[PDB]
DNA sequence: ATCGAGAATCCCGGTGCCGAGGCCGCTCAATTGGTCGTAGACAGCTCTAGCACCGCTTAAACGCACGTACGCGCTGTCCCCCGCGTTTTAACCGCCAAGGGGATTACTCCCTAGTGGCTCGAGCTCAATTGGTCGTAGACAGCTCTAGCACCGCTTAAACGCACGTACGCGCTGTCCCCCGCGTTTTAACCGCCAAGGGGATTACTCCCTAGTCTCCAGGCACGTGTCAGATATATACATCCGAT
DNA sequence: ATCGGATGTATATATCTGACACGTGCCTGGAGACTAGGGAGTAATCCCCTTGGCGGTTAAAACGCGGGGGACAGCGCGTACGTGCGTTTAAGCGGTGCTAGAGCTGTCTACGACCAATTGAGCTCGAGCCACTAGGGAGTAATCCCCTTGGCGGTTAAAACGCGGGGGACAGCGCGTACGTGCGTTTAAGCGGTGCTAGAGCTGTCTACGACCAATTGAGCGGCCTCGGCACCGGGATTCTCGAT
């Protein structure tokens, strides 16, 4: 027998709202970092700790982001979000 | 290897995310405009964390300029140097 | 006309927290250009106090998941299952915490 | 190189003294008793400033806890501040 | 017998209000309000009448930008008319729920 | 008492006016009559604390302001 | 007065003073009050011209709040530094949605 | 029973851009609460980060930082240069 | 004087004189307590919904007068009101 | 204390209600209703206080004791 | 040989209130509770004991209501059952 | 696929309803009115439990769902599920 | 030892046991106490007895050996506590209390 | 495919009142809607009766305060006295 | 309130059937025992606030009398419901099978049991405590005049209730995009060890900067004043919206 | 798109009044000036943690693909909401008390800063102790069969119906009773307080008592079969209405 779709999408709702590591794989993220850092100065060192931080904040919100997106997508009589959530949901929120 | 890092953001990293968000169908679209968000938190974030290590006169990034950064666009972070 | 015995204020309020230290920073901190004496001793106790109520609840928070320390996870369970403390913290993210689980129901089978 | 882990060890022991604490969890509790050390010492000192008074005493402390905490929190943390002020002005 | 079509007068109102730059809730039973409310947390309180009237500047201010936000949650459900769902929504997602 | 409902159905349709929206539906005017509730609740609650503090017995505009200002809603005009 | 060697209308003095007595610091250095009086006599500046030419469209001759309003709210950068704002007896700018639009 | 403003200085500045338009009481009290919020501002950020850097001086540079901080884009660019230019005309 | 109802329909204030009724509510509950104290707020809210309570009994008891051709409210019609609302 | 309940108040009650005319055996009447009442939601009132262990009837419990109706 | 009016009617009073059964008939019913139920679903069906509990509580709540009905007609002062009786008798209920 | 059903509650079954209820003489216009009442009962009844039904989602109504939906609106009913 | 059940020890027809799992179950508070379900057992338990009582006593007046909803109804409707306790229950197959308004009489 | 009832209780307490006497399906059916009906009235007010009282645990003394609550009169005496009988019926072991 | 008639129910003895009731095999929900961590019982204390009691105005309860509305019972007209026989309808039975769909089962995935980091002590150091001086915030009480309640008479905007109809909310239906589950193939993340130095951090050293104090005076606050900018009142001019061509 | 033809807003034109701009008078604070001494700047140096560097494995990303379920658009209906009118209501403008208390004042004590010296608490540094292969639960896809839906075929109970005439609805009428009212009398609620202390509400402490665990088993449940209690019938026995008088 082979899985419905949309339950292996649930099993990964359980299992990664049940986990509480980094989504983001860590040496894309950390160059993505360094990347961005570069434009507002040159020749900069970070510690490990500080890329971490930033990580742990951006995956963070990004969550956050995720569920108030899938609220709007819900209020729609939908099951699937779309940038129409995104963008709605960081509107109300007032992130410009 | 340092420039179009914002696509080394994997689909699958950004479906997880999303499954931890509690979301179970994802449109296509979100991959991209994702990536889009997330490429302004994170440039608004470093921005005033630079400045913090710029006005310290020092060249590393600390763990201190994130957290404050942080707190100073109103999102406190626990667990980094208090 | 030898001193007494130095003994440290945060003993005669009865805490754990340091009131010598709160003091210490009340002044540093250039919040006044004057720290009463009773100040650093209520802030001491009420820092004490809510570190009590988070860490108990994520201490028996963690021994339901039978385990004998507490790590961040059992912090943020503690926190956001209580909704003053939740309410209190709910512009914070406790880094390695997770997410408490929730599925939307109209998504679930 | 100070923080605030001796005392929420002790207070720890205290309340549960069979579990611990991981470096991490650490972190996140100093930092906690940090940030919440500065939102009630900020109102005190918004508010002192308010009446024009140049000092921060018990009373504003107070009046900054019942601002910010909510509920039985705040209800809660007033009785132990209190309390702690009597044991030590009589002793 | 003139009819304007339903939807005419109501978005000319808009207009009207929006141009406006005046209270919209009639002062005194907004005071009265205020009063009432107060009156819980402590017992014969006066009011210096700016202070009241700080207050309904907020409150209109405040159920106006709400009233934006909801309609936009509205309308992304692709429907014009506003409803509890959407003010539930709006402030939940500004973070008041 | 029992004031609320004094917030008549026309005010609360010009508040909706400002904000924009053309049609409104009959079940809001009593829930923004709870938004708006609890939402004045908060700020008077803090601005006569503000005053307790003060030791004084009429609440002034620095104490609604102030209210304000410490909830995230900064307001300008009064002091 | 020092405002005058610096060539500003703001009063360096009065800055001076609320830094030292204000809660900020022990000591305040001397160039932080009249860089701190130039930032927020450009601001004031700006949204004064802003709200200048907003009430003289208006072809009303004094600014009102209203025009601050305007003023404020219909420039970008303006309108992010005051966001969380209120001004009082200032309305909303005109816009309607256009999904209703007749 | 004296109560001090910015009123002056904003209707010196007013006259300086617009010496035809005058101002209202209200927008009066509007523009001194805006002074006194971004004063607020400015001054609370130089001395946190006083504060960060353990130095007990807020200087022309921790209000540089600051404006950096909390101004965004060419609002803080502009206001960089201004209160350099002051503070240079100031020394000489 | 229908002026009464415009009057006292209009208003929003107690209509029974408070401290003689705070007697009655003493006396009603010795049956089920001794020295039982009572905070005034107590009193105050069973007396607002004593008078809630018998102004809509009163109503329902003027819709059966009204229905049986009368304008004086009689026994008939608070017992029938209280018949079909469910009451003893 | 049931005739405490006077006249001209229960006449400001039927007002209250809507009421044009009023016969004169209403009064004890409605008295006996006001009574009952009183009597079952007082009970239950002393009751929520019995199991708080308390002495004095606090408003909480008229509430609570109002909600059963 | 006619029965004079209005015993034939209390005979039958006592015929069914002596009784049990339910009294209007089963089928009827049936199509009335699925053309109902079409409005808020169309693809509905009802397990026989829904119907037949749904049956049994409109029946017992018209017998109810038939009651209060004939009491309010009583106390006009008649004998009559007729709209006045049942309108009151649901205005006071709250049934609205 | 039906309509105009609520006529199939038949005159006399109303008539019966009334007798069992101990009325002896009933006016003719109330078959109608009753009807009326009836279907708005009905409708409330039915609209309950279909959000019960659909909360289980289901597509047959259960007689647990009648009982709820009645339960809920303060009318409770022995002797089903 | 051989093991007992609690409605044993207390007494009692109605299962203890059950009465608890279900207070459990149902989320009715974080805890429930050992004394909490054998006293709700109880009281069911006593309820039951009284309208199968005056239930049985129905149907034996009614010259039958089998409890049928009628004899239910008859036994609860009669009884003015249990009437008030069933005020707002409708016994489904139950009927009504045979009653005929004077008025409407010869 | 098994579904759980009151069934086999209620005849037991049936036998015990009536020997003689039996029941019907649709009567048991009813006794069983009515213990559900009586047990969720005692433990929901049972449960707020508690919550009330910002205690964690239901007692026998949430259900027999709650059991005054909704019976009434004199069915709450026999209820509140078979009640605590039982409990120490069953309290020495 | 009679008597015959006679219609309707009531009753009793027989028919037979379907569910009530009991044995049974069995499975799975209740029982069993020991730890232990904590909810709550219990006691005592702090001081709120509940209670019983003071007089004093005056609002209102009270006691009559008066004369009038109303309701209650009687009568006449008449509308329409009841009872009944005859026709018409479709309900009911039972039975039937097809199959939807809910129950039940058989997998399958998760989630545990089992075989390096965080606590503990030895050695400093930097900060907390001590206690005595000294200068000032602020405690405290009160006098004043602001300004906040309170009420009030008029007008008239605005709330309100409601009648009417269309436009929108909501569901239902069909189709086709496009997302998910899953297996295979392809990257490039991660990891493993390790050192060279950048740069952060310490230290040590002098020295530029700022606080702090006092006297001088002019810049800025509080009122007073006069007026013209805007407020208010009315009319017209113009931009619309509505419907029909 | 495009005329008429209403409707409502913008603008204009007149008039005027009070909010704003500027002087006038005062007084608090900012400006010089000066030295001390403390934080800041600079040098040298110490040492850690950031950065590289490279392959190797393989965990994960990328890809491809079949289908299935969900987005989405179109259409149909019913009823909620928007417009509009007439009536009612209280808001708000204006202008009046009166007195609670916000606001300013002086004064003298407390109290908190400031310092030196003293010690100990807290920090640091190093050392050393605490993955696989089963078997229950939780979801879940397949499969089982129960229970919903719909057809036969009628006959036959039950709805329809039509009709007269009996009685109850109802409208009016007359009259007597028993509310309503008004005004003179009183009485007790309400109100500002005091005096006292029960208890409430809170804290602290200690125990008893419920959560919690797999392992065992016997109480209860689905199945199945049997039989009598109960529904149904026919025909007589009782009672109960009806008419005439």
């Amino acid at each position: 027998h082979r899985y419905r779709p949309g339950t292996v999408a649930l099993r990964e709702i359980r299992r990664y709202q049940k986990s509480t590591e980094l989504l983001i794989r860590k040496l894309p993220f950390q160059r993505l970092v360094r990347e961005i850092a570069q434009d507002f100065k040159t020749d900069l060192r970070f510690q490990s700790s500080a890329v971490m931080a930033l990580q742990e904040a951006c995956e963070a919100y990004l969550v956050g982001l995720f569920e108030d997106t899938n609220l709007c997508a819900i209020h729609a009589k939908r099951v699937t979000i779309m940038p129409k959530d995104i963008q709605l949901a960081r509107r109300i929120r007032g992130e410009r | 290897v340092l420039r179009d890092n914002i696509q080394g953001i994997t689909k699958p990293a950004i479906r997880r995310l999303a499954r931890r968000g509690g979301v179970k169908r994802i449109s296509g679209l979100i991959y991209e405009e994702t990536r889009g968000v997330l490429k302004v938190f994170l440039e608004n974030v470093i921005r005033d964390a630079v400045t913090y290590t710029e006005h310290a006169k020092r060249k590393t990034v600390t763990a201190m300029d994130v957290v404050y950064a942080l707190k100073r666009q109103g999102r406190t972070l626990y667990g980094f140097g208090g | 006309k030898a001193r007494a015995k130095a003994k440290t204020r945060s003993s005669r309020a009865g805490l754990q927290f340091p009131v010598g230290r709160v003091h210490r920073l009340l002044r540093k901190g250039n919040y006044s250009e004057r720290v009463g004496a009773g100040a650093p001793v209520y802030l001491a106790a009420v820092l004490e106090y809510l570190t009590a109520e988070i860490l108990e609840l994520a201490g028996n928070a963690a021994r339901d998941n039978k385990k004998t320390r507490i790590i961040p996870r059992h912090l943020q369970l503690a926190i956001r299952n209580d909704e003053e403390l939740n309410k209190l913290l709910g512009r914070v993210t406790i880094a390695q915490g997770g997410v408490l689980p929730n599925i939307q129901a109209v998504l679930l089978p | 190189k100070e923080s605030y882990s001796i005392y929420v060890y002790k207070v720890l022991k205290q309340v549960h003294p069979d579990t611990g604490i991981s470096s991490k969890a650490m972190g996140i509790m100093n930092s906690f008793v940090n940030d919440i050390f500065e939102r009630i010492a900020g109102e005190a000192s918004r508010l002192a400033h308010y009446n024009k008074r140049s000092t921060i005493t018990s009373r504003e402390i107070q009046t900054a806890v019942r601002l910010l905490l909510p509920g039985e929190l705040a209800k809660h943390a007033v009785s132990e501040g209190t309390k702690a002020v009597t044991k030590y002005t009589s002793a």
